[PDB]
DNA sequence: ACCGTCATGATCATATTATTACGCCAGACAGGG
DNA sequence: CCCTGTCTGGCGTCCTCTCACCTATGATCATGACGGT
C-alpha cells in the first residue's frame, strides 16, 4: 500500500520527509544507509535542481560525467 | 422522512420544513468542512508515493501491454473505446475486424484521426502499452506513457509524470462524496463465455459453470453487452442466436442453488439416514 | 531572545540540556562521595530517563513540563511531526520577492497577462529598479536609489513600466491543488490595490471572487523567467493534464 | 398608543399573527448567571456559598484546631469602567472573608475551646461584570462563553456494531459525576459484565458488589429469581409457573392431574400456560436429565461432616444430588437462565471471580488504583470509602441526582450527592434490563442530556479549586505551629485563590476576546452555546454526530446560524425566547393549548418534557377565539413531524421567530432562502463595519429595536422627563415628577462616550438623538450608538441596485458601484488604532523621551513639540515621528580613565540610536488622545504636566458642573415647595440662595420636605469636596507599570478610511462580493426618468446560489422607496397637512389582517409633519421571518406608488446612449461593507528581515514578510519542467545567505545569474540530527 | 528633635502530584483447542 | 501449535489575518516608618 510502500524506499530523505521519521531513521542509521539521491524530494531538500524537469538535462550532464 | 417540503422558495417555507432543510444542509457543510482534510492527505500521500518517477527513455522494448476494452456493467456500454485508448501507444499492430489486416501499425500513437479510423471499423478491442508493463529501471519509457496530455504529442524525455499523475487522481477528491433475473435492453446477437453446459428435456439450456459471463455482441462485431449468469440457470435462448429488444434471456432463483445434473437416471440416497443426516420435516400448509 | 519586556523566552532544549548537565553534575558529585548503591542507582536512573527525555520526549512515560502543563519540545519532535524541520523549513519555505492581496476580475486582460498594483510593483522589484536606476545615472551609490524609491519620485514610473514588459510573475492560489494553480502572467499595472485577473483563468485556480486572496512571486534568474515564459504561462495551460479537456472554457 | 420616539418613524408593519409574548431581554444568560455566582445566598446553595461551605470547616490533622466559616462580603472596587480601560487594571473587586479559628482542648474534641478569634481576612480579587455582561480583563473587554456538556447522572450507551467483528452489540452504562471518580459497567463479546474505574484496568463487576459487604447468596438472591424443586416421593418434583416456559421445547411429556398438557418435541404455547394456570398446577415431575446444568443459589452444608456439599453459584450433576439427597434437604433452590429471557450473566461473572470475600475484593481494588504496593485493610477501606461514599472526593450535583433517579424511574428528584449500594445495583438492573431486551439506550446528541454551564458555575469550580489548594496549605500549617498566638490571616493566603481565578479569567479557552465591532456583534457574541472548551470535545477529533442538527434543537438552538469551517455545530448559538432551566438545561416557552382553546398562558417545556406532549406548529391558522380552523393540523410528537386531529394538540409554539436566533432573524425574507445562504448571510451579518452615516433598513423584521435597545451601545433613559441641555458631550433630563424621589432632588446627567477605539479598530462614537425641550418616557433611546439611528439596528446602507450583466466587470461574484456611492461619503468609516511607546531601562543607559534625534530633518521633527511627542490634531502620513525616543545606550566599560574623559565633552556625545515611534507603514489620519504614562520617582517632563493639568481642570470644571447644575434642579425644586404654602412671588428670587434653607414655613410636610432639601444639599457640597480631593489624588499620584520600564506614551490615531476596488461588500442573504470598479456617474444604467442606478450585480448568482430572498427583498425596497418619493413630492410642493394625512394613512393600512392598526387622527397636525420628514428618504417597513410579506401585499404596495408591477423597470445604458432589451430589476437592496478590506490584506516584499534560528524570511504583515512557497506549490512547479525556478525559489530567494548576497549584487549590476550554494536550514537540519547519537554526513 | 524597635521589601536557590469524552488501522503479544 | 482478542502506536488539509499571555515558594539583610527621652 502506498503508505508502506513510500516508506519502503531505498532513499531515506524520500521515506523521512513524509510518515513518522523516528522509525525510518533507526532503520537507516543501523543498516548504515546511503542516498543515492536520485529523485526529486532528495533534491527538494538538498537544494538542487530537480532532475524531472529543465534539471534532467543537468542531471544527464552529471551522470555522463562520472 | 415521509412527509415531504411540498413549498418551493418562491412560496414560503413555514417553519417545520425549512428546520428538516437545516437538517440536510448542515450535513452537507459538515461533510466538506471534514471530507477536505482526507482529500489534502490523500493527494499527499500520492506525491510521495510517486515523488520519483521521471520518463527517462524513448522506448522499453517491449510487446506487453494491458488489453483496453470499453467498460460495461450490464447497462448501456457505458465508457467507449475512444475514451480508453485516446494517445496510448499500441502494444501489438491491431488487426483489422476483417481478417489478418495491418491496420494500425505497432508503435503508433492513437490520436483523434487514427482513433475515428477504430471508430469507423468497430474495432473490438486494443492491446495498448501501459506503465506497468514498461520494462525500464528507474523510470518510464516515452512510448509506454502514451500522450503528453495538454499537449498533442508524445511525453517529453523528462516530464515529470509521476507528480501530475499524484495531483490528477487526488486533486478531485473534494467532489466526491465521503459518507431476480437479466432482462436485455437492446437487440443483438447472443454469445457465451466461460461456459459449460447442458440441455434439459425442455429444451433451456442450463449451465454447469457459476463463472459463465453472457456478452450481446451486435451485428458488427464489438461487445455491446455483458452480464454475469449463474451456475444453474434457465437460459431462454443459446449460443450465437439472435433476439428481440426486450426479451428476457436468463432465469433463476437466487434463494435456491441449483444442484441439478448432467445425465438422467434413478436417485439413491447415499448416506442419508433419517434420525441422524437428515430430518422429518413434514410440510405445515401443503403437505409435500 | 528575549521578547519585547526584560525577561528571556527560553527555548525548550535549553531545559533538557540543563537539567541533563544538573543531573550529570549531581552523579558524579555522588560517584566521588561513594554514596551507597540503592540510590546511586536512582541518581543514574534520573539520568537515564533525563537523556531519554532530551531525545525523544514522551516516548517513555508521561511527558516532562515546564509551563504549565503543556509538555517541552525535545530533538526528535524537532525533526517529526507537520512542524518539523522537512514538512515546514525544508519542503516548504518562506519566500523573498513576494506578494499577496484580494483578487478582482479587470476583463479587459488578454489572457497571458494578469493586473498588478503600483504599490507592490514598486515593492517586489526594489532590485530591478536599484539596476536601472544606476545604469541610467541618475543617482550614484545605492543609498540614493532607495531615498528615490521611498520618496516615490516622478521619473521611478517609467523605471518600473521598463523593468515589468517582459518579466513574468507566478500568480498562485493558496490552495494549490494541481499544476494549473501556479500560472505564469506578464503585469499589467494597476491604480488600485487588487490582483485583476483574466476570467477564464479562473476556472483554472478554482478562484470566484468573494474574497479570495492570491501570492505573486517574481523569477529572478533569468532561466527562471524562460521556464515562467516557456512552461508556466498561461497561454501554455489551456488543457487540464489530468485528461484532453480544455481548462480555459468559458465558465 | 406609541412612546414619543415611536412617533418620530412608525415602521410599517406585515405580519399576520397577534404575538402574545414579546421578545425577553437577550443578555440574560451572563447576567442572571453572574447574578446567580456572586450574591448573599441564605440556605447554602447556589453562589460562592456553596464552595466556601463545601470546603471548610478545614479541621487539622488532629491537633484539635478548626478554621470554620461565617461569611463573606465584596468592598467597592477602588477603580470603575472607564479608568479601568484607560489605565489597565483588572476590574476587580476584593473578596473580604470573615473566617475564625477554634482551638479546643485534650481529651474532650466535644469540649469547649479556650479561645475562638473571628476576624476580617484578605483573599483574591474575583472580577466583577459590566451591565453589558462583560469583563474588564487587561484593559480589553472580554466575554465568557456558554459551555454545552454532557448531563451528570447514569447513562447507558451501547456501543453498536464496531466491536468483534460479528455484529454482537455491547452496552456500557457510564455514571458520570460532576465531580469525582467516573464508573463503566460494561460487557464483552464472552457475555461476562466487566466493570472499570476512571478509564484504568479492567475488573469483573461483581467484585465491586463484594465491596459492599454482599456474600454471594444474597447477590444472587438480587439479580435472579428462584426456582423450587421438593423432593416427593417420586424424581424430585418441581414448583412450576409456565410463563417461563414461554416458547421452550421441553425434554419429555409434561402431565398433570392424569392429563397430557405438554408432549416432547413441542413447545409450550401461551394456551397451554394459560390451562396449566388456569388449572392451577404447582408441582409437576422432572427427569434426572432436567437438573444436569441447573445453578444452585445458595450454600449447602452437611450437618454431620460439617463440609460443603455444593458451593454458590454452581451447576448440579448426579453425585451433588446424591450428596444433598442422604444429608436432609427437601427443598433445592436453583436459578432459572434463559436464552432470551435472563441469561446467567452475573453468574458467570461470578464464575470468572477469584475473590471470595469483602477484604480480597478491597484488595484487588486498592490495586488496580494504585499498581504494585502492598495494601492494608485500613488502606483498602479508606480508599473505598473516598472513591464514591465521601462528601470531600465524589459529589453529584441536583443536576447528577435528578438524571440519576430520572433514568431508573424513581419517584423522589431529591437525593444525597454520594452514591449509595442500591444505586450501583440499580444500574446494574437496568443494565442487564436492557440487554435482555427490554428498554431503550440513550442517545448522546438529545438536548435532555446536554446541560449549560455558564460564567457563574465555572468560576464557582475554578475558585473551589483555589479552595482546596488553600485547604492543603492550611492543613499543612494549622498542626505545625504555635497556639494560640496566630490569627487566621497569617495562615491562609490569597496567592492560589487569585492565581486560579485569575488564570481562568485570563486565559482559558472559553474566556475569549469579545468580537466588537457592530452592535450585533456583541449581543450574538455574549449569547453562544460552544461545545468545545475543558470538558468537552476537540475539533480535530470529534467528529460526525455532534456537527449535527439533533430533532430537539427546535426552540433551543438556533439551526442556521453557525460558523462554517473547521467547527460547525459545536459554536452553536442560542435561540431568541430560549431560557435556562433551574437546573441547567434549555427551555423554551408554548401555549398551553386546553382542549379547544388555545389559553394564552406561557409554560416553559424543557427538552424532555417536549417529547410526551404534542405541540402545535407556530403558524396554524386559528379563528379569534383559538379554535384551529383546520381539522388535520400540522404537529409533531416524539422528534417526529406529522398531521394530527384538531383537538388532541397540547401546546402550541408562541411567536414563529423562536426557531431562529437573533444573528438570522433579522434577515428579511428569511423563509425564502435556502440554508446554506442564510448561513452565510447571518455570519456576514456579524461581521459588518460601522459607517460614517448610518442609515436604517428600509427592509427590516422590527427585531430592530430589541437588539440596538436590549444591547449596550444605547443611552436609554432610566426616569422620563424633560430635556434640559443636549450637546455633543452630554445629554441632561429633568425628571417628571411622577416618577422622582422626595429626597435627592434629581436631575440625570448622561455623559456620553465620543471617538474611542474598539476591540476591532472601528470607531465606538455616540451621537445624541434628542432635540431639546423634547418629553422622553421611562425605557426610551436618548443617544444613538454605532450602526444605530433612532433607537433602530443600521449596518450597512440602502442602494439603487440593479440586476444586469454590465460587460464583465461583475463576473463571478463581483460587484460594480458607481462613484455617486463615493461621492456621498457613505461607506466612510472611523478607525482608532493605538500605538505605544515604552521607554525602558537598558544595562546601557536608560532611554530619553527627548525630541534630539540624530540625522532627521527639522521638516520632520516640526510636528513636535519642545518635549518630544506630537501634538494633538495634526494629520500625519507613514513614516512620521510620533514619539521622538532614542536609545540611551553605550557604557564604555567604565574605569577611572573613562571616568575623567567624560568629564571634557561633557554629558552623551552620540552613544543614543534611534529608536523612536513610528507611524506603521500606509496609513493616515489625526492623533486625537495622546497619555503618559510615568512610574513615581521619574521626573515627569513638560507635556506630562501639561496633560496632568489639562485633566485636572477637566474633572474639576466637570465635577463643578455636575454640582451646579445638579443644585440648579434642587433650587428649581426648592422653589416649588416655598410657592405652595407661604408664597413669595417677587420676593424670592431677589434674597440669595444660601436664605432660601433657612427661611421660615409652617410646620408641615412642606417644612419636612425644606429639612430634607437642605440636608442634601449640605451633603452634596461635602460629598463633592472629598471627591474632589480624591480624584485630584488619583490623578496626580504615580502609576503602577511593568518591573523595569520608565514610561509610557501612548498615541490614539484616528484613521479615516474609504472606499475603493477591492473591499469587500454583501447584502444580507450570502450575495458576497469583491467590488471591482468604481465607474463614473455616467456610464451607469439610467432609466426613463433620469437616475442613474447606483451598484449594478449580477442575476447569474440567484438561480444556483438559491437565495431568491433577495429579489423579494430588492422589489419591497422599491415599493417603500416609491412611497417615500411620493412623499417627497407632497411635501416639496408645499402642502397643507390634510393630503399628506390622506397619503400616509393609505400607506398605512395597505394589507390582510395586520397586526400595525395605526391611526393619523390622534397625532394633532404637528407630529405628522415630522413623521413626513422622517419618512421623506424612504418609508421603512418591517417583515417578520416566517410570517412575511407575501407576493400580492409587495404588489398591492408597489401599485400605491406608480411604479410598474412587475417590479422591472426599463432601463438606458450610459455608454451607448440606446435601450437595453427585455427591462431589468431594479429596486433597492441594503448592502454591508465587511471590514475585509483590501488595504488590509496587499502586501509586497523585495527583501526584508530574516529569521534568527533558520535563515528564512519572517511570516506575517506586521513583521515585513514573504509569502509561504508551501509544499504543494514546490509539487506544482515538479509537475512542469521547471527546475531552475524551483531553485532560485528555494535556494537563492529564500535561504542561502551568501547566495542571496550574490543575488543582489548581480541583480543592481544587472547580471541576472545565481551562484547556488546550500541552504542553510539544511545545515540546520544536518545538527539537529547530528546532535542524537546519529551521524549524518556529506560524502565525497 | 535625636535615638532605638517593630515592620516590610529586596535576593535567592528547591526541584515535581489529585484526569477521563476519537476512529480506524496496522502490528505485536499472551491465551487456548 | 495456528487463530485470536487485546493492547500499543501512529496517522488524520493547505495558505492567510486579528487579539491576549507563559510556577510558586521559604528565608533574611537591610531599608523604612513608629515611638521614648
Ligand atoms: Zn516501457
Amino acid at each position: 500500500g502506498i503508505t508502506k510502500a513510500s516508506l519502503a524506499t531505498e532513499s531515506f530523505i524520500s521515506a523521512a520527509s513524509f510518515q513518522e521519521t523516528t522509525r525510518v531513521l533507526t532503520e537507516a542509521a543501523v543498516a548504515g544507509k546511503r542516498d543515492e539521491l536520485r529523485g526529486l524530494k532528495e533534491n527538494v531538500i538538498v537544494g538542487r535542481l530537480i532532475p524531472a524537469g529543465t534539471g534532467y538535462a543537468y542531471h544527464q550532464d552529471r551522470m555522463r560525467r562520472r | 422522512i415521509e412527509t415531504p417540503i411540498t413549498a418551493n422558495f418562491r412560496e414560503g417555507l413555514n417553519v417545520l420544513q425549512y428546520f428538516i432543510s437545516t437538517h440536510g444542509a448542515r450535513k452537507g457543510l459538515a461533510d466538506t468542512a471534514l471530507k477536505t482534510a482526507n482529500s489534502g492527505y490523500l493527494t499527499r500521500r500520492l506525491v510521495d508515493v510517486a515523488q520519483d518517477l521521471v520518463v527517462t527513455e524513448d522506448d522499453c522494448g517491449t510487446h506487453e501491454g494491458i488489453m483496453m476494452t470499453p467498460v460495461i456493467e450490464g447497462g448501456d456500454v457505458k465508457e467507449p473505446l475512444r475514451d480508453r485508448v485516446l494517445g496510448r501507444v499500441t502494444a501489438e499492430d491491431v488487426l483489422k475486424p476483417g481478417t489478418a489486416d495491418i491496420l494500425v501499425p505497432r508503435n503508433t500513437l492513437l490520436h483523434e484521426q487514427w482513433c475515428d479510423l477504430l471508430e469507423e471499423n468497430s474495432v473490438d478491442a486494443v492491446k495498448v502499452r501501459s506503465v506497468v508493463s514498461c520494462d525500464t529501471d528507474f523510470g518510464v519509457c516515452a512510448h509506454c506513457y502514451g500522450r503528453d496530455l495538454a499537449r498533442g504529442h508524445i511525453i517529453n524525455k523528462g516530464e515529470a509524470i509521476g507528480v501530475i499523475a499524484a495531483q490528477s487522481i487526488g486533486e478531485p477528491g473534494t467532489q466526491l462524496t465521503m459518507r431476480s433475473s437479466i432482462q436485455v435492453k437492446n437487440k443483438g446477437s447472443i454469445k457465451l463465455s466461460n461456459v459449460k453446459s447442458v440441455v434439459n428435456s425442455s429444451g433451456k439450456l442450463v449451465i454447469t459453470s457459476r463463472n459463465t459471463e453472457l456478452k450481446l455482441i451486435d451485428e458488427f462485431g464489438r461487445t455491446k453487452e455483458s452480464y454475469k449468469v449463474p451456475y444453474g440457470a434457465v437460459l431462454a435462448k443459446g449460443d450465437g442466436e439472435q433476439v428481440a429488444g426486450g426479451e428476457t434471456v436468463a432465469n433463476w432463483d437466487p434463494h435456491t442453488m441449483p444442484v441439478i445434473t448432467e445425465v438422467s437416471g434413478f436417485v439413491r440416497f447415499t448416506d442419508m439416514i433419517d434420525g441422524q443426516t437428515i430430518t422429518r420435516q413434514t410440510d405445515e400448509l401443503t403437505g409435500l | 531572545v528575549p521578547l519585547d519586556g526584560g525577561r528571556f523566552a527560553t527555548s525548550d532544549l535549553n531545559d533538557l540540556y540543563r537539567r541533563v548537565i544538573n543531573r550529570n553534575n549531581r552523579l558524579k558529585r555522588l560517584l566521588d562521595l561513594a554514596a551507597p548503591d540503592i540510590i546511586v542507582r536512582n541518581e543514574k536512573r534520573m539520568l537515564q530517563e533525563a537523556v531519554d527525555a532530551l531525545l525523544d520526549n514522551g516516548r517513555r512515560g508521561r511527558a516532562i513540563t515546564g509551563s504549565n502543563k503543556r509538555p517541552l519540545k525535545s530533538l526528535a519532535d524537532m525533526i517529526k511531526g507537520k512542524q518539523g524541520r522537512f514538512r515546514q523549513n525544508l519542503l516548504g519555505k518562506r519566500v523573498d520577492y513576494s506578494g499577496r492581496s484580494v483578487i478582482t476580475v479587470g476583463p479587459y486582460l488578454r489572457l497571458h497577462q494578469c493586473g498588478l498594483p503600483k504599490k507592490m510593483a514598486l515593492e517586489l522589484f526594489k532590485p530591478f529598479i536599484y539596476g536601472k536606476l544606476e545604469l541610467r545615472g541618475l543617482a550614484t551609490t545605492i543609498k540614493a536609489a532607495k531615498k528615490m524609491v521611498e520618496r516615490e519620485e516622478a521619473v521611478v514610473w517609467d523605471i518600473l513600466d521598463e523593468v515589468i514588459r517582459e518579466h513574468p510573475v507566478l500568480l498562485n492560489r493558496a490552495p494549490t491543488l494541481h499544476r494549473l494553480g501556479i500560472q505564469a502572467f506578464e503585469p499589467v499595472l494597476i491604480e488600485g490595490k487588487a490582483i485583476q485577473l483574466h476570467p477564464l483563468v479562473c476556472a483554472a485556480y478554482n478562484a470566484d471572487f468573494d474574497g479570495d486572496q492570491m501570492a505573486v512571486h517574481v523569477p529572478l534568474t533569468l532561466e527562471a523567467q524562460l521556464e515562467a515564459r516557456a512552461l508556466m504561462m498561461s497561454t501554455n495551460n489551456i488543457l487540464s493534464p489530468a485528461n484532453g479537456e480544455p481548462i480555459i472554457v468559458p465558465s | 398608543v406609541y412612546s414619543y420616539t415611536e412617533k418620530k418613524r412608525i415602521r410599517k408593519d406585515f405580519g399576520k399573527r397577534p404575538q402574545v409574548l414579546d421578545v425577553p431581554y437577550l443578555l440574560s444568560i451572563q447576567l442572571d448567571s453572574f447574578q446567580k455566582f456572586i450574591e448573599q445566598d441564605p440556605e447554602g446553595q447556589y453562589g460562592l456559598e456553596a464552595a466556601f461551605r463545601s470546603v471548610f470547616p478545614i479541621q487539622s490533622y488532629s491537633g484539635n484546631s478548626e478554621l470554620q466559616y461565617v461569611s463573606y462580603r465584596l468592598g467597592e472596587p477602588v477603580f470603575d469602567v472607564q479608568e479601568c480601560q484607560i489605565r489597565g487594571v483588572t476590574y476587580s473587586a476584593p473578596l473580604r472573608v470573615k473566617l475564625r479559628l477554634v482551638i479546643y482542648e485534650r481529651e474532650a474534641p466535644e469540649g469547649t475551646v479556650k479561645d475562638i478569634k473571628e476576624q476580617e481576612v484578605y483573599m483574591g480579587e474575583i472580577p466583577l461584570m459590566t451591565d453589558n455582561g462583560t469583563f474588564v480583563i487587561n484593559g480589553t473587554e472580554r466575554v465568557i462563553v456558554s459551555q454545552l456538556h454532557r448531563s451528570p447522572g447514569v447513562f447507558f450507551d451501547s456501543d453498536k456494531g464496531k466491536t468483534h467483528s460479528s455484529g454482537k452489540v455491547l452496552y456500557n452504562a457510564r455514571i458520570i459525576p460532576y465531580r469525582g471518580s467516573w464508573l463503566d459497567f460494561e460487557f464483552d463479546p464472552k457475555d461476562n459484565l466487566f466493570v472499570r474505574i476512571d478509564r484504568r484496568r479492567k475488573l469483573p463487576a461483581t467484585i465491586i458488589l463484594r465491596a459492599l459487604n454482599y456474600t454471594t447468596e444474597q447477590i444472587l438472591d438480587l439479580f435472579f429469581e428462584k426456582v423450587i424443586f421438593e423432593i416427593r416421593d417420586n424424581k424430585l418434583q418441581m414448583e412450576l409457573v409456565p410463563e417461563r416456559l414461554r416458547g421452550e421445547t421441553a425434554s419429555f411429556d409434561i402431565e398433570a392431574n392424569g392429563k397430557v398438557y405438554v408432549e416432547k418435541g413441542r413447545r409450550i404455547t401461551a394456551r397451554h400456560i394459560r390451562q396449566l394456570e388456569k388449572d392451577d398446577v404447582k408441582l409437576i415431575e422432572v427427569p434426572v436429565e432436567y437438573i444436569a446444568g441447573k445453578v444452585v443459589a445458595k450454600d449447602y452444608i452437611d450437618e454431620s461432616t460439617g463440609e460443603l456439599i455444593c458451593a454458590a453459584n454452581m451447576e448440579l450433576s448426579l453425585d451433588l444430588l446424591a450428596k444433598l439427597s442422604q444429608s436432609g434437604h427437601k427443598r433445592i433452590e436453583t436459578l432459572f437462565t434463559n436464552d432470551l429471557d435472563h441469561g446467567p450473566y452475573i453468574s458467570e461473572t461470578l464464575r470468572v471471580d477469584p475473590t471470595n470475600d469483602r477484604l480480597s475484593a478491597l484488595v484487588e481494588i486498592y490495586r488496580m488504583m494504585r499498581p504494585g504496593e502492598p495494601p492494608t485493610r485500613e488502606a483498602a477501606e479508606s480508599l473505598f470509602e473516598n472513591l464514591f461514599f465521601s462528601e470531600d472526593r465524589y459529589d453529584l450535583s441536583a443536576v447528577g441526582r435528578m438524571k440519576f433517579n430520572r433514568s431508573l424511574l424513581r419517584e423522589e428528584i431529591e437525593g444525597s450527592g454520594i452514591l449509595s449500594k442500591d444505586d450501583i445495583i440499580d444500574v446494574m438492573k437496568k443494565l442487564i434490563d436492557i440487554r435482555n431486551g427490554k428498554g431503550e439506550v440513550d442517545d448522546i446528541d438529545h438536548l435532555g442530556n446536554r446541560r449549560i454551564r455558564s460564567v457563574g458555575e465555572m468560576a464557582e469550580n475554578q475558585f473551589r479549586v483555589g479552595l482546596v489548594r488553600v485547604e492543603r496549605a492550611v492543613k499543612e500549617r494549622l498542626s505545625l505551629g504555635d497556639l494560640d498566638t496566630l490569627m487566621p490571616q497569617d495562615m491562609i493566603n490569597a496567592k492560589p485563590i487569585s492565581a486560579a481565578v485569575k488564570e481562568f479569567f485570563g486565559s482559558s479557552q472559553l474566556s475569549q476576546f469579545m468580537d466588537q465591532n457592530n452592535p450585533l456583534s456583541e449581543i450574538t457574541h455574549k449569547r453562544r452555546i460552544s461545545a468545545l472548551g475543558p470538558g468537552g470535545l476537540t475539533r480535530e477529533r470529534a467528529g460526525f454526530e455532534v456537527r449535527d442538527v439533533h430533532p430537539t434543537h427546535y426552540g433551543r438552538v438556533c439551526p442556521i446560524e453557525t460558523p462554517e469551517g473547521p467547527n460547525i455545530g459545536l459554536i452553536n448559538s442560542l435561540s431568541v425566547y430560549a431560557q435556562t432551566n433551574e437546573y441547567g438545561f434549555l427551555e423554551t416557552p408554548y401555549r398551553k393549548v386546553t382542549d379547544g382553546v388555545v389559553t394564552d398562558e406561557i409554560h416553559y417545556l424543557s427538552a424532555i418534557e417536549e417529547g410526551n406532549y404534542v405541540i402545535a406548529q407556530a403558524n396554524s391558522n386559528l379563528d379569534e377565539e383559538g379554535h384551529f380552523v383546520e381539522d388535520l393540523v400540522t404537529c409533531r410528537s416524539k422528534g417526529e413531524s406529522s398531521l394530527f386531529s384538531r383537538d388532541q394538540v397540547d401546546y402550541m409554539d408562541v411567536s414563529t421567530q423562536q426557531v431562529v436566533s437573533v444573528g438570522a432573524s433579522l434577515i428579511p425574507f428569511l423563509e425564502h432562502d435556502d440554508a446554506n445562504r442564510a448561513l452565510m448571510g447571518a455570519n456576514m451579518q456579524r461581521q459588518a463595519v460601522p459607517t460614517l452615516r448610518a442609515d436604517k433598513p428600509l427592509v427590516g423584521t422590527g427585531m430592530e429595536r430589541a437588539v440596538a435597545v436590549d444591547s449596550g451601545v444605547t443611552a436609554v433613559a432610566k426616569r422620563g422627563g424633560v430635556v434640559q441641555y443636549v450637546d455633543a458631550s452630554r445629554i441632561v433630563i429633568k425628571v417628571n415628577e411622577d416618577e422622582m424621589y422626595p429626597g435627592e432632588a434629581g436631575i440625570d446627567i448622561y455623559n456620553l462616550t465620543k471617538y474611542t477605539r474598539s476591540n476591532q479598530n472601528t470607531c465606538i462614537n455616540q451621537m445624541p438623538c434628542v432635540s431639546l425641550g423634547e418629553p422622553v418616557e421611562r425605557g426610551d433611546v436618548l443617544a444613538d450608538g454605532p450602526s444605530t439611528d433612532l433607537g433602530e439596528l443600521a449596518l450597512g446602507q440602502n442602494m439603487r441596485v440593479a440586476f444586469m450583466p454590465w460587460n464583465g466587470y461583475n463576473f463571478e461574484d463581483s460587484i460594480l458601484v458607481s462613484e455617486r456611492v463615493v461621492q456621498e461619503d457613505r461607506f466612510t468609516t472611523i478607525h482608532i488604532q493605538e500605538l505605544a511607546c515604552v521607554s525602558r531601562d537598558t544595562k546601557l543607559g536608560p532611554e530619553e523621551i527627548t525630541a534630539d534625534i540624530p540625522n532627521v530633518g527639522e521638516a520632520a521633527l516640526s510636528k513636535l513639540d519642545e518635549s518630544g511627542i506630537v501634538y494633538i490634531g495634526a494629520e500625519v502620513t507613514g513614516g512620521d515621528i510620533l514619539v521622538g525616543k532614542v536609545t540611551p545606550k553605550g557604557e564604555t566599560q567604565l574605569t577611572p580613565e573613562e571616568k575623567l574623559l567624560r568629564a571634557i565633552f561633557g554629558e552623551k556625545a552620540s552613544d543614543v540610536k534611534d529608536s523612536s515611534l513610528r507611524v506603521p507603514n500606509g496609513v493616515s489620519g489625526t492623533v486625537i488622545d495622546v497619555q503618559v504614562f510615568t512610574r513615581d520617582g521619574v521626573e515627569k517632563d513638560k507635556r506630562a504636566l501639561e496633560i496632568e493639568e489639562m485633566q485636572l481642570k477637566q474633572a474639576k470644571k466637570d465635577l463643578s458642573e455636575e454640582l451646579q447644575i445638579l443644585e440648579a434642579g434642587l433650587f428649581s425644586r426648592i422653589r416649588a415647595v416655598l410657592v405652595a404654602g407661604g408664597v413669595e412671588a417677587e420676593k424670592l428670587d431677589k434674597l440669595p440662595r444660601d436664605r432660601w434653607l433657612e427661611l421660615g414655613l409652617t410646620d408641615e410636610e412642606k417644612q419636612n420636605q425644606l429639612e430634607q432639601l437642605a440636608e442634601q444639599y449640605d451633603e452634596l457640597k461635602h460629598e463633592f469636596e472629598k471627591k474632589l480631593e480624591a480624584k485630584r489624588r488619583k490623578i496626580t499620584q504615580g502609576d503602577d507599570l511593568a518591573p523595569g520600564v520608565l514610561k509610557i506614551v501612548k498615541v490614539y490615531l484616528a484613521v479615516k478610511r474609504r472606499i475603493q476596488p477591492g473591499d469587500k461588500m454583501a447584502g444580507r442573504h450570502g450575495n458576497k462580493g469583491v467590488i471591482s470598479k468604481i465607474n463614473p456617474i455616467e456610464d451607469m444604467p439610467y432609466d426613463e426618468n433620469g437616475t442613474p442606478v447606483d451598484i449594478v450585480l449580477n442575476p447569474l448568482g440567484v438561480p444556483s446560489r438559491m437565495n431568491i430572498g433577495q429579489i423579494l427583498e430588492t422589489h419591497l425596497g422599491m415599493a417603500a422607496k416609491g412611497i417615500g418619493d411620493k412623499i417627497n413630492a407632497m411635501l416639496k410642493q408645499q402642502q397643507e397637512v390634510a393630503k399628506l394625512r390622506e397619503f400616509i394613512q393609505r400607506a398605512y393600512d395597505l394589507g390582510a389582517d395586520v397586526r400595525q392598526k395605526v391611526d393619523l387622527s390622534t397625532f394633532s397636525d404637528e407630529e405628522v409633519m415630522r413623521l413626513a420628514e422622517n419618512l421623506r428618504k424612504g418609508m421603512p417597513i418591517a417583515t417578520p421571518v416566517f410570517d412575511g410579506a407575501k407576493e400580492a401585499e409587495i404588489k398591492e404596495l408597489l401599485k400605491l406608488g406608480d411604479l410598474p408591477t412587475s417590479g422591472q423597470i426599463r432601463l438606458y445604458d450610459g455608454r451607448t446612449g440606446e435601450q437595453f432589451e427585455r427591462p431589468v430589476t431594479v429596486g433597492y437592496m441594503y448592502m454591508l461593507k465587511l471590514n475585509h478590506l483590501v488595504d488590509d490584506k496587499m502586501h509586497a516584499r523585495s527583501t526584508g528581515s530574516y529569521s534568527l534560528v533558520t535563515q528564512q524570511p519572517l511570516g506575517g504583515k506586521a513583521q515585513f514578510g514573504g509569502q509561504r512557497f508551501g509544499e504543494m506549490e514546490v509539487w506544482a512547479l515538479e509537475a512542469y519542467g521547471a527546475a531552475y525556478t524551483l531553485q532560485e525559489m528555494l535556494t537563492v530567494k529564500s535561504d542561502d545567505v551568501n547566495g542571496r548576497t550574490k543575488m543582489y549584487k548581480n541583480i543592481v549590476d544587472g547580471n541576472h545569474q545565481m551562484e547556488p550554494g546550500m541552504p542553510e536550514s539544511f545545515n540546520v537540519l544536518l545538527k539537529e540530527i547530528r546532535s542524537l547519537g546519529i551521524n549524518i554526513e556529506l560524502e565525497d
